[PDB]
RNA sequence: GUCGAUCCUAAGGGUCGGGGGAACCCCGACAGAUAGCGCGUCGCGCGUACUCCGAAAGGGAAUCGGGUUAAAAUUCCUGAACCGGGACGUGGCGGUUGACGGCAACGUUAGGAAGUCCGGAGACGUCGGCGGGAGCCUCGGGAAGAGUUAUCUUUUCUGUUUAACAGCCUGCCCACCCUGGAAUCGGCUCAGCCGGAGGUAGGGUCCAGCGGCUGGAAGAGCACCGCACGUGGUGUCCGGUGCGCUCCCGGCGGCCCUUGAAAAUCCGGAGGACCGAAUGCCGUCCACGCCCGGUCGUACUCAUAACCGCAUCAG
RNA sequence: AGGAUUGGCUCUGAGGGCUGG
RNA sequence: CCAACUCAGAACUGGUACGGACAAGGGGAAUCCGACUGUUUAAUUAAAACAAAGCAUUGCGAUGGUCCCAACGGAUGUUU
């Protein structure tokens, strides 16, 4: 498992052919994006919970996207 | 207190049979194998080790598992001889190669010499 | 202040260039401001041209001819003097400044290049173009 | 204090193996066992790793000599002899 | 009877040398047209122990004659080599502690050591630690060289023969008395199953000789003579006196 | 595929040729046109008579939690990783044809190369003292349940969890580098010991980790309280202590007429034959994507009843 | 060899660490 | 502000009890033998017997000493 530091980087790997699902974890501080790749599964922590919602609508159509 | 036994069929307390006690999320003691430690790379001679190279088991150094950069350094003999060595050698180099020539002219001057 | 002056050809002793045959171009050895302590400004040889032997075709020797060259400050303890000189004019084309910008950099080299291989070209200095074996 | 009399390093036998026999190991077991002068760095810092095997800690040299001494008598004599007929010969 | 101790020991079995910690045979240079004419320079890299071997061994690195490759060489350590040192092997190396000559060009007086018997051989006399022979004369006519032995023995060897300078090193080793046991345990450790010895006047007449009594007692002339079979040489071998050496006897 | 066997070699074993022998057999690479390997595309180069057996405690490619059975699991389920191979694609990187940075120790993710040559790892005794890490033990507070309660008890008990792997940080004890030039000698350990062969001091580099943070990961596990007879909720927190115990590591010292394996395998280096482009090809140990994973062992006992002793034997 | 001391309870003294110019 | 447990002393006190169980040398004066540690007759002998360091003698310079082998060869010997 790794860990994505940039808004921007977790979209360009949620845009991979290889991109199976992403699923959404809310704790009680934070949001985390968890996106499975073929070789690791990509995640992302966003402490703002309304800065997350603006990523959740801007996923790319097709990609089964979970909530946790 | 909880005890612990061998995950293996190995039962004797061999140099390869060394272990660290790890606590699992399930709240229990476990074994996990530790690998033997390993000297790494170290001067032909004087045996001081050489820097910049992490101590692995010899199948951790292979190309495919180590990044490059971690198995090499930037110099002359990087890897197979400390920085002092280098030195040592290409003084010894120069330095003997001009004694060379010192003998040849100085031969030269007693030939003609009749 | 006597025999590391410019145009004095000297070997570099440590770093990635240990054993690299280099000429001075300026000598600092009241050392600047940033640096207290002895040193130069070297051009260096990183790569040495190949043997070149008759039997090669024009095309191979001119490939074998070719030098590339180093810009680098070096500390007086790193460097060992030689009696050798290589009389190349390198005042302009090499300086302190061009060390500060990467693309000056570059430029110098190329320059330092041109005239190391010319040099090396008329047969002389055959010494400087040569490889130390260490 | 003074912790032995005159047994000194042999004290380590206790009372075994006779008062004769420890007196005559008492010689090697001291000299065997200290610090001899490096002829190449200067220091006194030479050391037995092995019977007839002497290293100097500081600058490595690695130096052969006798059982229990770093220069045996025979030594000298052989290097000083050697060294006559050397110079005989190179006259 | 049986087969004596001593008879047992011809078959190896339990007899053989312990030789799995020893560094390999240590020998000159293999002779060839450098050291017959020249001189050819090595270079001492490391002065270590052999397992059962008072004399240390010197290892020597030297250039290949005609092949690009180094060729590594043991050497018996002469007293006083060191680490770094230079070593020349030849006919016109210099007379100097360490370097291996021929004996035609060693004067006389000197000390040797290592001294091969047959030209090429790489070395048979004067081996141990502190132990060296002297060279007594040069035979110009016959191309041979007389040498004393350690023994004391004066031999007679071609001059083609080839010695290095000095003496073993590691000499005084004996002095030192063991004063245990197991001090004489580890040392044949490493050697062979010798030790310990039990006394023939101690067994039973089946497994030897001296064996039987109503009292340890050897019954007949512990000297035996030199043709007597195997099993019944036991003592005193071919004998040519008994007692302690006194007088010219001890020379 | 991940635990072993399997592979490697040890003491040694079995052998070719040769030498013996009526023959069964004896010696065992010692009497000899070795095995073949490498690079081009069949040719050149190299080439020292064993491509053999010999370790379920030596060496050694890679798997971790959670869950699951009447009886199996590091093998099954789920999730998350890794190793060894095979194939091409996309992007990146280099061309001053073969990167860049640092005075240096060295750093960065890539960043030519054949025959040949060199070093290192694998790889090593024992004892003693110190130091570090982990697990355990232990003390206090917070919250949850339980025990005691005629009396006393802000009390007693149970627990209060965090795997491989990935990134980042940290930088032990040493080693190393730069500046500088020391007697009124100083630094320093429990013990040593170190310094013009450059100390103290100042500033750096590297190395260990079973160290820290985050991801993995609370969605799990555990405890407790409910609702139904699967499902929901709450908590899983904050410190101290050590000639303590077990294991691992570091560094130093003692001891030897004792100096305490080998090979497979892997890494690095010296050398530079040969090779591209006038800029489109060539090169690329970089990132990502794609495919593949043999055979055999695996239940259970391991013992005052599953082994041997005639037995369910005080051995 | 020979001799003295040793429980419980209530106290006293001595032996440290980390911060603050 | 936070600390762990070693040492020393004093008062008081019990039917002089207190290393309260557990744990855990009897001591001395001599003779004989073997120096010591070690080893030994598994299932009647553990010893004064064996070994031992030390001491002494003997053979042998490899075309060799000692020994194994039917023969060929081999052990000591990776030796001197
Ligand atoms: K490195
Ligand atoms: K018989
Ligand atoms: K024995
Ligand atoms: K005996
Ligand atoms: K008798
Ligand atoms: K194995
Ligand atoms: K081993
Ligand atoms: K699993
Ligand atoms: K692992
Ligand atoms: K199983
Ligand atoms: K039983
Ligand atoms: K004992
Ligand atoms: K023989
Ligand atoms: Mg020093
Ligand atoms: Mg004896
Ligand atoms: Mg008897
Ligand atoms: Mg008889
Ligand atoms: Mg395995
Ligand atoms: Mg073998
Ligand atoms: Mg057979
Ligand atoms: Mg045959
Ligand atoms: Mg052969
Ligand atoms: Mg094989
Ligand atoms: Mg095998
Ligand atoms: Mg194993
Ligand atoms: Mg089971
Ligand atoms: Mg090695
Ligand atoms: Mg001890
Ligand atoms: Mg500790
Ligand atoms: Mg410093
Ligand atoms: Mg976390
Ligand atoms: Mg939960
Ligand atoms: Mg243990
Ligand atoms: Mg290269
Ligand atoms: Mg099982
Ligand atoms: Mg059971
Ligand atoms: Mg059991
Ligand atoms: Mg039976
Ligand atoms: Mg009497
Ligand atoms: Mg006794
Ligand atoms: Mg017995
Ligand atoms: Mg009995
Ligand atoms: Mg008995
Ligand atoms: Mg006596
Ligand atoms: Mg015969
Ligand atoms: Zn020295």
């Amino acid at each position: 498992p790794k860990q994505i530091h940039e808004i921007k980087d977790f979209l360009l790997t949620a845009r991979r052919k290889d991109a199976r699902t992403v699923k959404i974890k809310k704790n009680k501080d934070m949001v985390k994006f968890k996106v499975r790749c073929s070789k690791y599964l990509y995640t992302l922590c966003v402490s703002d919970f309304e800065k997350a919602d603006k990523l959740k609508q801007s996923l790319p159509p097709g990609l089964s996207v979970q909530d946790l | 207190v909880q005890r612990l036994t061998y995950r293996k069929r190995h039962s004797y307390a061999t140099k390869s049979n060394q272990h660290r006690v790890v606590k699992t999320p399930g709240g229990k003691l476990i074994y996990q194998t530790t690998k033997k430690r390993a000297n790494g790379p170290k001067c032909p001679v004087t045996g001081k080790r050489i820097q910049g190279i992490p101590h692995l088991r010899p199948a951790e150094y292979k190309r495919s598992r180590l990044s490059r950069n971690r198995r090499t350094v930037n110099r002359a003999y990087g890897g197979v001889l400390s920085g002092s060595a280098v030195r040592e050698r290409i003084i010894r180099a120069f330095l003997v190669e001009e004694q060379k020539i010192v003998k040849k002219v100085l031969k030269i001057q007693k030939a003609k010499e009749k | 202040v006597k025999f590391l002056k410019p145009n004095k050809a000297v070997i570099l002793l440590q770093g990635k260039y240990a054993g690299r045959k280099a000429v001075i171009v300026r000598a600092f050895d009241e050392g600047t401001r940033d640096r207290p302590y002895g040193h130069c400004l070297v051009a260096g040889i990183s790569k040495y041209p190949k043997k070149v032997i008759r039997k090669d075709s024009a095309k191979k020797q001119a490939k074998k001819s070719r030098v590339k060259a180093f810009i680098k400050l070096v500390n007086y303890n790193h460097i060992m003097p030689t009696r050798y000189t290589l009389d190349v004019d390198l005042k302009d084309v090499v300086n302190a400044d061009v060390l500060q910008a990467r693309d000056k950099k570059v430029t110098a080299a190329k320059e330092t290049k041109a005239r190391f291989e010319e040099r090396f070209k008329t047969g002389k200095n055959r010494w400087f173009f040569t490889k130390l074996r260490f | 204090t003074k912790r032995t009399k005159k047994a000194g390093i042999v004290g380590k036998y206790g009372t075994r193996y006779g008062a004769s026999l420890r007196k005559q190991i008492k010689k090697m077991e001291v000299s065997q066992h200290s610090k001899y002068f490096c002829e190449f760095c200067g220091k006194y810092a030479v050391k037995r790793k092995a019977v007839g095997i002497w290293g100097c800690k500081d600058c490595g040299k690695v130096k052969a000599g006798g059982a229990y001494t770093l220069n045996t008598a025979s030594a000298v004599t052989v290097r000083s002899t050697i060294r006559r007929l050397r110079e005989q010969t190179e006259s | 009877g049986r087969v004596i101790r001593a008879q047992r020991k011809g078959a190896g079995s339990v007899f053989k040398s312990h030789t799995h910690h020893r560094k390999g045979p240590a020998r000159f240079r293999t002779l060839d047209f450098g050291e017959r004419n020249g001189y050819l320079k090595g270079v001492i890299t490391e002065v270590i122990h052999d397992p059962g071997r008072g004399a240390p061994l010197a290892r020597v690195t030297f250039r290949h004659p005609f092949r690009y490759k180094h060729q590594k060489e043991l050497f018996v350590a002469a007293e006083g080599m060191y680490t770094g040192q230079f070593v020349y092997c030849g006919k016109k190396a210099t007379l100097m502690v360490g370097n291996v000559l021929p004996l035609r060009s060693i004067p006389e007086g000197a000390v040797v050591c290592n001294v091969e018997h047959k030209v090429g051989d790489r070395g048979v006399f004067a081996r141990c630690s502190g132990d060296y022979a002297i060279v007594i004369s040069h035979n110009p006519d016959n191309g041979t060289t007389r040498v004393k032995l350690p023994s004391g023995a004066k031999k007679i060897v071609p001059s083609g023969c080839r010695a290095m300078i000095g003496q073993v090193a590691g000499g005084g080793r004996t002095e030192k008395p063991m004063l245990k046991a197991g001090n004489a345990y580890h040392k044949y450790r490493v050697k062979r199953n010798c030790w310990p010895k039990v006394r023939g006047v101690a067994m039973n007449p089946v497994e030897h000789p001296h064996g039987g009594g109503n009292h340890q007692h050897i019954g007949h002339a512990s000297t035996v003579r030199r043709d007597a079979p195997p099993g019944q040489k036991v003592g005193l071998i071919a004998a040519r006196r008994t007692g302690r050496l006194r007088g010219q006897a001890r020379a």
